[PDB]
Parts: structure tokens; C-alpha cells; sequence
């Protein structure tokens, strides 16, 4: 939560392993801070994460952690949460996870409204396997498998999850951790499927061939791409080319959680049939 | 948290990504040359007396290296235009500390 | 000894509920749908959870995630469905997560004849995953066994901490009639739950066990905190690439199953008393064999034997070797192109006779008596 | 054994659903029984059937035996043409003449009876879905395997109280037409 | 196209096999009519369809037809179209196909804008496997696996495909075949990914336990649920509960097809490098 | 005879391009990514299509769909990727669609050691699908063979109309050095394309062939109209559930491969001339064996032999039987826990010696000479 | 297309689903009873003299069984209120043909 | 054979990338060569290495041989501590003293030389990425396996014309410090 981060960490694991300036330790810090701010106890928190570079996050925290196969974090988490419907489950995965190979699971988790806390670590390529193309890489960028310019198009995870039926959607980045923690603390207290789109930076594998090889050049580019929600909401469609609004984008309050309704089916299952 | 130190850097955990440097508005941080490590550059505090309570450095540290004392047990400095000018002159210096800064070994 | 009237899928579901299953995830496909239609009404009444997912990958993943936390669970599919769970079956084998997978066989390869009976998943389920693997698979052969083999499958999955397959068939799956099943209280006495380490003494060692026994995985959210991953791990669960640990891990994963060999595999032997011929055959072809051997004896001579394995994998290699060394004429009957014949021939170190049929139909003990003439 | 029975039809009719009741009846009576069905991938309009094996001892092989099915009751042409051969020579067959016409050689071979089951179910009783009980009545009344009162019991313990009182009326009409069909 | 439907049909196959009143022969009729109206030649048309009860459609037409595995029709069709980028490919699948087990393939086909003609046969359950729950079944309805009332939520295929990036979206039903053929003829001439959401009726497996067992009761219910596009576009959010707008809902005209851009990559691949 | 400088993946890609592959679909995974990075630059230059899909299922489905229409195509993956294509491999086997699948082996089970070498997919690829299956799999063992075995894989896939696996390894895959490869014009002479029926005489019979030969599948969009499905089909392609046709179909799918057995499997035999010991071993352990047998001879006695299969499946059972009947001491060396040892022991009807190692490292001909002492 | 027949039915592809009857604005169609077929009922054209040229019946048929002539080859009838009244009277009658429609074997 | 060479380092340095150039050089010269590398799952900061096998005959086994690697050049501590044992007794070792400190017993055993390769690459030449050419110069100059002109050719046919002219300057500085390192 503060200068004492070691209550929530497997301190024998740190120093971490990412590169030197990846925007992944910032998200871990923010998660720990917002867990403390809410008064949660680490004997109630589980953290399941897919395979990739954001899959190292489930190694450093001191709780009941799981590391799953590629694209299946949300299904294991659904099972864990359904069998223990009183504890706090958090999912962490990349953009080549649950939006490329596991987009089906994410869409159906949004649809059926399971009380999860999906957190997407968006760095716009596949980092672990050395810079392949993602469903979120912008057009024209050099990737290892598109060496004349990427021509596939892009996903908008927020619009896609909104169309699927998520109850709490929000976007932030590692360029403002206080707002990141405010969004996380408002989304953790929600009682449906909460989706957080977090823009991270991959300067080693993405920006290195697009001339953003330093961390700060990538950070300034990412800042230029991001505008607030009302900034964006006022600009003209002439002007919203490659602009992303940040903040809370949807907080449906008249909704029903999945387990809260399966409990009703359970009660009328043999409440005298 | 030792006494008087508004901010101190763990020379064993830092990796040299210049990010905590690029976010401080009081020009207190500076990157010097250290050949003992791989990257070569290491972060060292330069003017810890002009420290502002903003924890932006600790919030922008992906490697758990830089620390800042708590407001409850410390008195931080005030804002000044000389400090902001110094921060700008540090930023335009490849996030390294200025040649002028070595006058005392800052 | 209560006796009822139902078919194979109702009995599989009743045995699963009575032994203590409280979770099920699946995706609909024929002919393995009746178990899902039964569990969806039977689980909410006892307070369990049933969930129908978007594919088979999710179906097995949610069950693995629910039994990771300390809840007894299962799943079920058929053919083209089981072909989609083999990436998570390896995760269950390596992380030592108990799960029971019921596979109701139909005519293969792809789609093929989705309404016909077959025995073609034997060699597939001998080794379905990449890397190294050690299978456990049971083959019910009647209606009394659709119940007790399922109880045994749950007991073995909890005792060995490994994924156990239940090799059901469409014949037994849809066959309807009278059944005899044990006492409910006597089923409750024989139940084997997984073991948990309490101490004050936090766990400190889920995977630090001897070289011939499984791991101890305490439930989640109880104070014992550990890591669960699918890579070569150490005592507490954090991955490693050491040679010693990575070798001893797979040696233990093999030895914890091949040392319980006397409890794991049962098998049924009848009329092996001075017989001339032996008719090794498993599964639901046993129903035809047991009637061919009932008719052929009342007009003919030269007593015929029968050796039926009840646990397919791991195979009873020593008993097969002894039977092959003792008797001179053997006959293997199957519903495929010679799948379990290869194991019977690598044991016994000898060539035997074969009678197979892979056209979607059964064997009809007329044909068996016609083949015993040779 | 004692009996190998067969009920054919077309997907979505419900005549053949009267088979498993007979198995329950022989079981509660003190014997053994078992059934197997044969369906298609087509939901409605396709040929379907069931086989039934009733006996005094244990039943081992669940499948019917080629070329000596005893009794066959058919309410369609697409399935009476399919599953026609497995009857023994001199078995009993029961068709409805509005939907099945047997060949001349089938009249040579079997003992075909002619009862319009669905017209009986709709015109006289009142519900289309009572055809299963009507077929059950004719089945029990011609083959005479299980006692009639046990069949009434095991039938009426199995359908909602919605039509339970009309179910006896259906059964009586069925038994009456069956007794009347002993025209020879 | 008319009283002569037998030019485009494998006449030896008909009569068809569905039930007695399924709304599946109507869509086949409409497809044949709009193929003739455009002047297409059946030696250029391929029709690939998944497995299910709309998968029988690829058996009756007289062209080069394919029948694939469950949920993979769009991938096989992508390959067929990419290898022959001058012919006409049409995909037909159900709602338990490419929106339940193959929703990932559909989303990525919309995203990368391949010149396909996806046609969804929407009957709100799994019909072939005897009435299981779909991602499009309304809440509260009796299904074989939800026997107290369905509590999972719904997909909107049009909104979801619009959020993914399709270029031509349209919805119609079997309750007006002339408008269905107008929509089909406008969508076939389009040169990107065309998505057609077609509401069909399953009275045998869905309506039979929800007291819509006749074909006409199901048809009146479906008519009550469907309003025009401007009807819907004028009503208040108070009033748009379970209402679906019909017609052409998106016809992006400033876009780029996938193969039309891979041809540019091909030309600068060795147009002197 | 042109000679170049490259590694295994560059040679696989060059052979694929030169034999005539014009389509590739895949999903990135190490260590099978270099082939995709090579094909993505090599295919647009010759006018082919390269596409990177969203998973492995789509990767194999688009390649199957492109080669259904008459275009030579391939795909590639490694371990956890191949575990995801086994539902479409059965569709390729049953519908008779030529495809070549390159599998670059790494340490298993699930992810395990993603940077290490192994030989663990042998028994997995012997029978990966449900139902019945008949595999064809080649195992390159050097850099000259990474090229010619790929040409042979394409020729066999076009001659048999079936999915052929290419069992590459990480060692040979990343090993770099000098190579000798045939003449380009001489490679172009030996190419075998699939056959097409022209007539005027529309096709009328794609699957109506004799009982020992594959089907004739004319290209799409040319006037010959037929149906392609994955169920038990008849002469033109429409599904059926007949017993005769459904049985003869699988009999032909087996007999069209097991009758070409003299052309399909090659194998290399050296120093089998009065030897005392035989060191049967395949794959890239052949590199260590050929050097152990080069050092051990210059200080010792008792000539040692070597029998290396070049085509793993279907296995050379008759030659193995003869070698086992002739010689008294055999030794099987592998990089797993005894996978290909079971076939060598069911052939030869006899127990042999074994030397395995499944810890992620190689064998190092020091160890082989140390084991020949016994 | 036969001569003089504005619309005709092919009772061997009719499956008896009532959808052709429910869209006719003239009361020309009525469902008849045949115990020789599984569904029992069959569509039957009764008043082909008031047949308007709307091909709704041919567009709304799933089993390719009802056909209407070609306007270039036929002179159809006009709209009248007797016909619409009859169509409503038929719809209120389980889509079967009226009892007074048997007046002549229509 | 003739030589077993090893180049260690840390992920993201580029010193060890000078190995495959040496293999190309021995190949074009008229011999045989082959290389194998050892990497980790960590992208930057982890230990890496390469082995090289050069000879006058064919190369069969591609892997280096335990306990008699001849020459080892290390630019890190996390990898010099890892791969230290496989050197023969009396082999040549070359480290940079700003990042490696050998033990007393390694000074007993090997013939360690002390050259700060990366400081040479940055302070004198001007680019960080010229360290590979500098290491190549010292490698060729101390072991003396392949002729220097062939190495210059095979190097300069392999890097862009961007820095080709400074690449000779780097190589000369490297060879100069190597000749100067013959201090004994
Ligand atoms: C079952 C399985 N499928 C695929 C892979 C290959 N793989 C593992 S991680 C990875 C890339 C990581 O993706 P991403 O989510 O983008 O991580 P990031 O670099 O962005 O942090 C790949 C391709 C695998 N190792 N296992
Ligand atoms: C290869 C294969 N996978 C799965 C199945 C099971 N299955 C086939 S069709 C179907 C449901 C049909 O889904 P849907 O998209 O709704 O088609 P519909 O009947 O509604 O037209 C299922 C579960 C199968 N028969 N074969
Ligand atoms: C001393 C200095 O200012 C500096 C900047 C960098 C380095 O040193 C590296 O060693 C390096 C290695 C790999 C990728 C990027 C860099 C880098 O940007
Ligand atoms: C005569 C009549 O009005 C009628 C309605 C129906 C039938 O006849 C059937 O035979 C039938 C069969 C299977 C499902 C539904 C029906 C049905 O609705
Ligand atoms: S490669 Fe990218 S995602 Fe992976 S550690 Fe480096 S910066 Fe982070
Ligand atoms: S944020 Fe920390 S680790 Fe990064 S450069 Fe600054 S002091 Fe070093
Ligand atoms: S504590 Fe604040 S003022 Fe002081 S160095 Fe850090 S960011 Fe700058
Ligand atoms: S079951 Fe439903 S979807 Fe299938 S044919 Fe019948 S009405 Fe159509
Ligand atoms: S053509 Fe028109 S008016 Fe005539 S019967 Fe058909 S729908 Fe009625
Ligand atoms: S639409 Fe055609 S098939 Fe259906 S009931 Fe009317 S005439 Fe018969
Ligand atoms: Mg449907």
C-alpha cells in the first residue's frame, strides 16, 4: 500500500524478471494498493493468470495463486469463483491471451455476468514470443510476421466488452497510477463482471523497430494517444482518429449477478421443488 | 525509513529505465555513470533538500528501488521556480545529472 | 441391496452424486448428453453447481478450476469432444488435480457415424497428450458396473490425484433394464476422500512427498498459500528447469501409479480351468462373449475360457503373460481394427488370433460361435 | 427366450413409446426385461423403432436377434419397409391400413392384422397422444406376456393426473378393438 | 428464382428433411432467388456450412459444397476464398455455431474484413441436440439444461459484429421473404464482410415446452418482437425492451477488403522488393 | 549439386517453397516460429499467401480449406500447438485432403521446459485422433535430410492424399552449418502432383476408386461439382450410415497406405555385417550414435551395428523382426521414457535393452560408449 | 405452368404446416384432411377464381409445394371485400377450409 | 578436434553474437564449423552463451564436450559463475574486470586475461554495438584459428553499409588491445 509493499508480496521472489522498464510492476503496485485500501484479507483473495509475460504476476503475490494454459484463465477463474462464492478472485492476462486465443471465453464471461475482476495488460504485441502481431496492434507497424507493415485491423476491447454485456467497463494506463487505483477500487467493490483495460508499454519488443526503443519515447507516444472521457466526448468525429477515452465508461447499477441468480434456482430447486 | 532522508534509492534493485527521473518536478533525481553494472547508468539523489511530497517517483518505479519518507514523520520542502527550471534542465540532459551538478558530488 | 430400473447414463449420474460430486461442466454432444441432462437436475437439489459452457475446453477448464479448490467434480463428452480437452488433461496430470472424465464412444474418425457404436478410443486414450503420460482407464461392461466402476473411478482419482477416464459405450449407455446396486450407507462407508495436511505448521510442502505417493493439496482460502502451475515445479510449486527435480518429478508421476498396480487393475477370469481356447475381450463385447460361451457349450466340446480386463490401462501384463504361456490358442475380439491387440501381443511375446469389425455394428454371438470353428 | 418384440414408427408419433412400460411391467411382475431403440439424425419424419426382450431368467445380450423377432407393430411405411426382414416365419404383425400396405409375400409369410391405431386415438378417445396406450392395449392383448392389471398399474403410475382418467378409457377401447380383431 | 427452383438444386435430394414447418426452406429459397437475380453462375459459387440443422443446406444446392466441423465454417471459408480470390463464397451456420463455439472466428473475420457472406440461421436454441440453451435464448424459458428458467444472458449478434468491425450488417427474418431477398441482394454485391442475422423458427424443440408448439404461434411471437429500423430508432428506451430493428443497419463505403490489401503487399513484395 | 549455409528451419522453408507450396497458416509458438518467419517473406515473392490466424485451430483450418480447392499448402507448430489441431487432423484423414504438418519437438508435458529438446511426441503422433487412424511420420536426422525429407513429405501427401507429419527436433531445427542439397532442376523433375480426372464426362465419382488407392479430387470452380464432408460418405460424397460402405471406407483408408509399404518407409542400416550389438535409434540421437560408433571402434572390439529408421510410422516391422531373430544383443536409445521401445518389442517378440533420458538434455556419446560396456 | 390454373398444389411435397394458408388475402387456400399422410392435413386450393397475383404463398412455403402462374401468362382477379371476409373467417377456423366450402367440393 | 570455443554474457549485450561469424569464416576458409547457443525464458538480463566447434574434418555431434572447452570469453558474473567448470585445465579465459572478478582458484587454473571490452566499445570507438567486432578481434587474435583477412571479409559482408567503415576501426582497436594484452 505504501513504502511497505512486502506484506502482500513473496519477497523471496523479487527482484522481478521483466526487463528494466516494463509497465508491469506499476500495475502490480496498484493492485496491491487497492487491495489494502478496501480492507481485503489475502486469505480470501485468489489471483489466476494466463501464460505470457503478464503471467509472471501470479508468482510474486502472497496468496492462493494459479497459472493456467494459454487463453483459459477466465474459465479456471469461473470455476474457482463458482465453487467458493464468497471470496475475491482476480484475473490478469495479456492482449494475446483472452482477446486473441481466448476471446470467446471473455465474451461469454461478460455475457453471463460472473463476479470476476478481469484485468487486461495491453502492450499491443506478443511480448514473450518476440514481437508477433496482436489483434490490438495499429496498422503500419513493423512486426516479425508483418515486415512490410501490419494490415490486419484492430479490436476495441472496451466497445467489444460493452457490446457483450459487461456491467463495469473502465480504461486507464500506467501513466497515472492514482487514477488507476481509483478506478480499481471502484471496480473491485462492484458486484458483477468488471473489466479493466490497462495500456502498458513494451519498448523492448514493440517500440524497438518502430523507433520507440526507450521507455520514455513509448510513454510520450502512449500519452499522445490518450484523452479523457469528456475531452473525447466533445470532439468531432473529424478529430477522434486514434484517440482513446479513459476513466469509468459504464457502471450499470440495475443488473443481476450470475451466482446471485443460481442461488434462486438452488432455493426453488428443492425448496419443496 | 532513516531520519532526514526524504528519498533514497536502492542501488541493488534499480535497473536504469530513467522513468522516476522523468516524473520529478524538483530536479532532485539524476542518473550517473556506474561501470560496475550492465546498463552502466544508475539513479542517485542529487538535491534531497528540495524534495516535494509527491510520491510520483515511487509510483513510477517498476523495480521496487526508490523510496520516499512518510508525511507523518517528515517535513518536505516548498515549490519554487528554480526547482522547476532545474527539473527541465535535467530532463533535457538525457535524464542524466548535469555537468554543473558535480560541484559537490551531488 | 437396493434395486432400480434405469440405463447407463442415469446410473453414472446417480453414482457420481452419491459418491459426492458437487460440480459439473460440459458442452452438449451426442451420445454423451444424457449425463448432462441428469446432472443438471440432480446437482441443484443437493446444493451443487452445474454450468454449461461455450465449448469443451471451457467445460474441462472450469471443472479443473473447481476441483483445484477442493471440490469433487467431473465432466463428460464423446469423441470429437474428448479430442478438444487433451491440452488440459496434461495440465491435470502434471499439476495433480483429481478429475473424472466420462467418454461415451461412437463411430470414428471425425463425425463419421454419430449414431453408431464403436471401441475406437482405446489407443487414443492410452496416450492422448504430448510429452510423457501414464493413463488410468476403466471399462464398464454391464448395468451393475456402470455404478460401481464410477464409484471406483472417483476413489482412484482421489487416491492417486490424477485424471481417470471412464470408457463408457453407447450400447451400455443407452441399454435400459433392471439393476442391482449396493447399499447407500455401504457406499458412504467405502468413500475415499483426498488427504489434507493440517499441522499448525503451515503446509510448506504440497509437492514435497516421497517417490511413490501423490501430493497433498489443501483447499484454497484457508491459510495454506501455495502456487499451482503446469511447468516442472519444486516442493512448494514454483517452476524450475533443474535436471534432478525435473527427472524425479516424472519418475514419481509414473511410480505413484505403477506401484499401486495390485489395487488399481482388477480383471475377471472365468472357465480358465483346463480350457482349450481363450477369448480375451473387454468392454461391451463381453455381453456377446458371455452368451456365445453360454450357447456353444451345450452342443460342442473343447471347453473355452474367458479373460476380461476390468481396468484397461495400465494393462495386466503379468497375468496376460502367464495365460499366454499356459494356453496354446488365444482369440482377441474387438470393435476396431486391432487397437488393444497390440498390447496383448507385446505381452505374451507371441502372435495370436483376431476378430475385428469397424463398420458401426456389434458382433452378435452368432458370429463368435462361427469364428470359434476356425 | 420368451419374446422379442418390436415397435416401429416415424419420428414424432409416440406409438413406439409404449415399449418401456412393458419392460417395467414384466420387471415388477417378477421377471426380467430390457429395451433398445434405433433413432436417426432427423428430428421429425424419420424411421424409428424399439426392441424389447422379456424373459424368466437373466438377460445378457441387450440386442434383438436377427431373423426371429416374434411380434412387430408398425405405423408407417418408411420403417415397415426398412425393418421388415427380421421377423420369424409365422410371426404376428399389426399395421394401420391408412399408412401401411403390406406386400403380397408378407401376407404369405406373417399373420398381419389391420387396426387403424391413430384414427382410434383421435376419432374415438380424443387425444392424439393416447395412441401409445392404445398400442399398449393391443400389444398386451395379442401377445399375452404380462397380466393386464399389472400393466394398468405400471401405466397409470407414470402419466400425469391430467389425463389419468381418460387413460383407462383409451386402454379399454384398445383392448376392445384387439378382441374384435380376432376375426379369423 | 421462381416456379423453376430446380436449376439450382440437387433435385434428387428434395424432399428435404427438416421437420414440417421449419423456417429453413424459406432461407434456401431466398438465397437461390438472390443468386439468380444477380446473374451469378453456379460454377463460381461455393457454399460452406457448419454442422447442425442449418448444415443440411449445403447438401441440396448444386454447386461445390463443403460440410465442416462444429464452429469452423468461417475458417475453411476464409481459406477457400483466399486461394480463389475471384469467386463467390457463402457461409451458413446456426446460433450454436459461429456465435457459441465459433464466436472467436466470427469476430476475427469481421475484424480483418474478408470478402465473405456469413448468414446466421437464428432459432434461439440448439435444435439438432434436442433443445439446449443458446447464447441467444431469452431469459425465463424452459430448456433441457435450465429446467427452472434460463438465467444466462443474451448476445446481440448485430451489435457484437458491429463492434468487431464488419462492413455490412443487416437483420431480417422468414416473416417477409421479399425484404429478405432485397437485403441479400444488396449485401452480396458488397465487397467486404457481409453479416446477415436471420431469425428463424424452431417450434418443435423450442416452442414446444414454452407453449408455442404450432408454427403460427411461434411466428406471431416472432413478429411481435420485431420492429422496423425507424420505428425502433424513434421509440424511447422505456419502450425498446426486447425489440429488434430490421433492415440494413450498416453499409460502410470507405473501407478496404483484406485480399485487396494483401495484393498490395504482394505487388511490393517482389515488385523489385 | 548446390551447397548453402543455413539451419533446419531455413531448409524446411526452402524445400517447401521449391517443391511448390503456395499457402501457409499458423500461430506463433517457440521453437516452431522460424519456419513462419521464413515463409512470411518467401511466400509473397512467389505469389503465395501467408496468413497468421488467431489460434492453431484456425491455422490448420485455413490450410485445409486452401488445399481442398487444389493448392499445395502446409502448416507448422510445436507441442502445445499440435495438441490443438487433432480434431481437424481427423477431418483431413477422413476427407482425404493432402496436408503436411511440421512439428518441432520440445520438452513435455504441458509447457514444461519451453526451451529444451525432447522426443516425446512419438507415441502421441502414432494415434492422435479418436476413432481409427493410420499415421505417416518422417524423422529428419541431419541438415541434408531437413530438405529431402520435406520434399518426400510433400510427395507422399500428394501421392497418398493424407496428412503427413514431419517430426523435426529443436536440435536439428536450430543447428547451423554447411549443407549439400540436390539440383533445383532435378528437384523439379521428381515432383509428384496429385492426379485429376478430366474426361468430358463430369467427375461423377471422386471417392469411387478401388480398394487400394486414394481418391481423385478435382479443383474447385471448374465444372466438376461434388460434396466434401467428414462423415462416412459414398462415391460422390454424400453421407451414409450403411455397414458395407462404412466398413469398406476404413478398409481402403488403411489398405491404401499399408500396400505402398515398400515405397513409404525407408531406413538406414550400417555395419550390420557380423556385428555383435545393434543400437537401434532414430531422430537426432542418431547424431550422437554415429560418433560413439566412430570413437568406440578405435580402442575396442566386438563390432557394433546400427539400424536407423527414416520413416517412423508405419514401422518396418519385418526388418525389425529379422534383425531381432538374427542378433542376440539389442540396445534402444531414446530421449523419452520408452515410447518407440514398445513397437520394437512387439515386433521381434522379445525383450531388449533400453537407455532413456527425459530431463531436457541430450545423450552425449560419452554416455553411449559408457553404456555399451554394460 | 398449366393453362387456366392460377395456382396449384403438389400434394407429394406438402407437409401440412398451415403457413401458406395464413398469408392468403383472398381465402383461396384451405387445409384439407387426408388420413393417408402422417400429418393428416393437406393444403387445398378452393377458390382459384379470386386469386390475386401476390405470390406470398409461394414465397412462404418451406417445402416447394405451392406454385402460382406467371403474370405474363395469366389474367388474375381483383380485390373484393367478400374475399377478405372469407379469409378472416378461414383464419378464425384453425386455417382449415370452411364447412360451407364443401358446398361443391371446393 | 581443433577448438571448442565459448562466448558468455547477459541477455541484451551482443558480445556473444560474434560467434557465428567465426563459423562462417572457417567454412569459407575450407574447413568445417558449427555453433549451438543456450538461452533462457528471460528476455533481458539473463545468462546466455554459445559454443563453437571448428575442425579440419566433418562435425558429427553438434554439442560441446564436458570439461575441455579450450577458450572462454565472459562479460558477466551471473554466467561466468554458471558455465565456469567446463574449461580444461590450462585454457585461455578473457574477462572484463568491470563486470567479472575471477576467484583465486580460477587464477590458479586458467590463463585469465583482463580486457574491458564494453568500455573499449563505447569510450574509444563510439557505438555500443561494435563490442561484437571487438570481441571477434580479440578471439581471432588470441586463439589464432582462422586467418585475419578472411575474417575481415566475412564480417564486412554481413553488416549494413551504415557502419562498415567504422567496423574496421573497431577491429583494429580490438586487435591492438589484444596484442597489447600479451603482457606476460
Ligand atoms: C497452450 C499454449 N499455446 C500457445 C503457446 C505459445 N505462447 C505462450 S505465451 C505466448 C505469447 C504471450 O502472449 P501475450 O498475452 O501477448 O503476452 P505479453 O508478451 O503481451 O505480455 C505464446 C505465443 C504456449 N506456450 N502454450
Ligand atoms: C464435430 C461435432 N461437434 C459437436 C457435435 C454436437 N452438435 C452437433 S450440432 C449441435 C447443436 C447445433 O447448434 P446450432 O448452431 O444451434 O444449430 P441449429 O440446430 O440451431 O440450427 C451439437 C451440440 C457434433 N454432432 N459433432
Ligand atoms: C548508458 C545508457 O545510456 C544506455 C542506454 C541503453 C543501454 O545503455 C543498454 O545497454 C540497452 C540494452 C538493450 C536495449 C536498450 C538499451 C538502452 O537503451
Ligand atoms: C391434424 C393436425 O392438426 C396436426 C397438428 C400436428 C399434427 O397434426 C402432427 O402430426 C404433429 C406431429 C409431430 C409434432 C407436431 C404435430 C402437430 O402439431
Ligand atoms: S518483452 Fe515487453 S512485455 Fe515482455 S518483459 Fe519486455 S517490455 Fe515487458
Ligand atoms: S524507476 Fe527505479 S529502477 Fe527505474 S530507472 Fe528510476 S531508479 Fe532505476
Ligand atoms: S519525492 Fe517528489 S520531489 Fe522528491 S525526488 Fe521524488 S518526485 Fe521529486
Ligand atoms: S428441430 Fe427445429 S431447427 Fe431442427 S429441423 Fe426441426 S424445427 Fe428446424
Ligand atoms: S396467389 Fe395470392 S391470392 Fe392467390 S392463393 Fe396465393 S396468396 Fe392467396
Ligand atoms: S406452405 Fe407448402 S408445404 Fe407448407 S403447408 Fe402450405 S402447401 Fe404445405
Ligand atoms: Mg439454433
Amino acid at each position: 500500500m505504501a513504502f511497505n509493499y512486502d506484506e502482500y508480496l513473496r519477497v523471496d521472489k523479487i527482484p522481478t524478471l521483466w526487463c528494466w522498464g516494463c509497465g508491469d510492476g506499476v500495475i502490480l503496485k496498484s493492485i496491491i494498493r487497492t487491495i489494502d485500501a478496501l480492507g481485503w484479507k489475502m486469505d480470501d483473495v485468489c489471483l489466476v493468470s494466463g501464460i505470457g509475460c503478464s503471467g509472471r504476476m501470479s508468482s510474486y503475490v502472497n496468496c492462493n495463486t494459479v497459472h493456467t494454459t494459454h487463453g483459459r484463465a477466465v474459465a479456471y477463474a469461473t470455476g474457482i469463483k463458482m465453487a467458493n462464492p464468497s471470496k475475491h478472485v482476480i484475473v490478469v492476462s495479456g492482449d494475446g491471451d483472452g482477446f486473441a486465443i481466448g476471446g470467446n471465453h471473455t465474451m461469454h464471461a461478460c455475457r453471463r455476468n460472473i463476479d470476476l475482476n478481469f484485468i487486461l495488460v495491453n502492450n499491443f504485441i506478443y511480448g514473450l514470443t518476440n514481437s508477433q502481431t496482436s489483434p490490438t496492434t495499429p496498422n503500419g507497424m513493423w512486426t516479425v510476421t508483418a515486415q512490410w507493415g501490419n494490415i490486419d485491423n484492430q479490436f476495441d476491447p472496451c466497445a467489444l466488452t460493452t457490446a457483450a454485456g459487461a456491467s463495469f467497463v473502465a480504461r486507464e494506463s500506467v501513466l497515472d497510477p492514482q487514477k488507476l487505483e481509483k478506478v480499481l477500487k471502484e471496480g473491485f467493490s462492484h458486484k458483477g463482471f468488471s473489466f479493466f483495460d490497462v495500456h502498458s508499454n513494451c519498448h523492448i519488443n514493440l517500440g524497438r523497430k518502430n523507433k520507440m526503443g526507450e521507455a520514455s519515447q513509448m510513454l510520450k507516444w502512449m500519452e499522445s494517444r490518450l484523452v479523457s472521457k469528456r475531452q473525447f466526448e466533445a470532439m468531432s468525429p473529424e478529430e477522434r482518429v486514434d484517440k482513446f477515452p479513459t476513466g469509468v465508461l459504464r457502471h450499470d447499477t440495475d443488473r443481476k449477478e450470475y451466482c446471485e441468480a443460481y442461488q434462486e434456482i438452488i432455493e426453488k430447486a428443492q425448496g419443496k421443488q | 525509513t532513516p531520519d532526514g532522508v526524504a528519498v533514497w534509492v536502492n542501488e541493488d534493485r534499480c535497473k536504469g529505465c530513467d522513468i522516476c527521473v522523468s516524473v520529478c518536478p524538483a530536479g532532485v533525481l539524476g542518473m550517473g555513470i556506474e561501470k560496475e553494472r550492465v546498463l552502466g547508468k544508475v539513479a542517485k539523489v542529487a538535491y534531497p533538500e528540495s524534495c516535494i511530497g509527491c510520491v510520483q517517483c515511487e509510483l513510477h518505479c517498476p523495480d521496487f528501488a526508490i523510496y520516499v519518507a512518510d508525511r507523518k514523520d517528515f517535513k518536505f520542502a516548498k515549490v519554487s521556480k528554480e526547482a522547476q527550471e532545474r527539473s527541465e534542465k535535467v530532463k533535457a540532459n538525457k535524464y542524466m545529472l548535469l555537468e554543473e551538478t558535480i560541484l559537490e558530488g551531488r | 441391496m437396493r434395486e432400480i430400473i434405469s440405463d447407463g447414463n442415469e446410473l453414472v449420474a446417480k453414482a457420481a452424486i452419491e459418491v459426492g460430486c458437487r460440480f459439473f461442466g460440459g458442452y452438449p454432444i451426442t451420445p454423451s448428453s444424457d449425463i448432462m441432462h441428469a446432472m443438471s437436475v440432480a446437482l441443484p437439489k443437493c446444493g451443487g453447481h452445474f454450468i454449461q459452457m461455450e465449448d469443451e475446453i471451457s467445460g474441462i477448464s472450469v471443472s479443473l478450476g473447481a476441483s483445484m479448490s477442493g471440490t469433487k467434480s467431473m465432466t463428460a463428452s464423446s469423441g470429437p469432444g474428448i479430442s478438444l480437452k487433451v491440452e488440459q488433461i496434461g495440465y491435470s496430470f502434471m499439476a495433480e488435480i483429481p478429475l473424472v472424465i466420462a467418454d461415451v464412444m461412437r463411430s470414428g474418425p471425425s463425425t463419421g457415424m454419430p449414431t453408431r457404436v464403436a471401441q475406437g478410443d482405446v489407443n487414443f486414450l492410452k496416450h492422448p497428450i504430448h510429452g510423457d503420460f501414464k493413463a488410468v482407464a476403466l471399462a464398464p461392461a454391464s448395468l451393475e458396473e456402470a455404478y460401481t466402476e464410477t464409484v471406483r473411478a472417483f476413489n482412484l482419482a482421489e487416491m492417486l490425484m490424477t485424471p481417470v477416464f471412464l470408457l463408457m459405450d453407447e450400447t451400455v449407455g443407452h441399454m435400459y433394464g433392471k439393476v442391482q446396486i449396493p447399499d447407500l450407507e455401504e457406499v458412504q462407508k467405502m468413500t475415499i476422500n483426498r488427504k489434507e495436511f493440517v499441522g499448525d505448521k503451515k503446509d510448506y510442502k504440497p509437492y514435497g512427498v516421497a517417490q511413490d505417493e501423490p501430493a497433498v493439496l489443501n483447499p484454497f482460502f484457508k491459510g495454506y498459500r501455495y502456487h499451482v502451475s503446469g511447468l516442472h515445479h519444486g516442493p512448494i510449486g514454483f517452476p524450475t528447469e533443474d535436471a534432478k527435480i525435473g527427472g524425479d518429478l516424472i519418475d514419481r508421476l509414473f511410480h505413484k501409479i505403477e506401484s499401486k498396480q495390485d489395487i488399481i487393475n482388477e480383471n475377471e477370469e472365468m472357465d480358465l480351468e483346463g480350457a482349450e481356447i481363450v477369448i480375451i475381450a473387454y468392454g461391451s463385447v463381453s455381453l456377446a462373449v458371455k452368451e456365445a460361451l453360454k450357447d456353444y457349450h451345450k452342443e460342442s466340446k473343447q471347453k473355452v475360457g474367458f479373460f476380461r480386463p476390468k481396468t484397461l490401462w495400465p494393462s495386466p501384463a503379468k497375468r496376460l503373460k502367464e495365460i499366454g504361456d499356459k494356453y496354446e490358442k488365444i482369440l482377441v475380439i474387438e470393435l476396431n481394427k486391432g487397437q488393444y491387440l497390440e498390447e496383448i501381443e507385446r505381452a505374451m511375446q507371441r502372435k495370436v488370433h483376431f476378430f475385428g469389425q469397424a463398420n458401426g455394428r456389434t458382433i452378435s454371438p452368432k458370429q463368435i460361435i462361427a469364428k470359434l470353428k476356425e | 427366450m420368451e419374446a422379442q418384440l418390436r415397435f416401429t414408427g416415424v419420428g414424432g408419433q409416440g406409438v413406439l413409446l409404449a415399449g418401456e412400460i412393458l419392460a417395467e411391467a414384466k420387471i415388477v411382475s417378477g421377471g426380467y426385461g430390457t429395451k433398445t431403440s434405433t433413432y436417426t439424425s432427423q428430428v421429425r419424419g424419420g424411421p424409428t423403432k424399439v426392441d424389447i426382450l422379456l424373459d424368466k431368467d437373466e438377460i445378457i445380450f441387450p440386442y434383438a436377434k436377427e431373423g426371429e423377432i416374434d411380434f412387430m407393430l408398425s405405423v408407417a411405411q418408411i420403417s415397415y419397409n426398412q425393418f421388415k426382414s427380421d421377423i420369424k416365419q409365422g410371426g404376428i404383425v399389426v399395421i394401420d391400413p391408412n399408412l401401411v400396405t403390406p406386400t403380397k409375400e408378407d401376407e404369405e409369410k406373417y399373420q398381419i392384422y389391420k387396426i387403424p391405431i391413430i384414427s382410434i386415438a383421435k376419432d374415438e378417445v380424443g387425444n392424439i397422444i393416447t395412441q401409445s396406450v392404445v398400442a399398449l392395449a393391443i400389444t398386451v392383448e395379442l401377445t399375452k406376456c404380462v397380466e393386464e392389471n399389472i400393466v394398468l398399474d405400471t401405466m397409470l403410475k407414470k402419466v400425469p393426473a391430467k389425463v389419468a382418467d381418460t387413460n383407462k378409457k383409451a386402454f379399454e377401447i384398445g383392448k376392445k378393438h384387439a378382441l374384435e380383431a380376432l376375426k379369423v
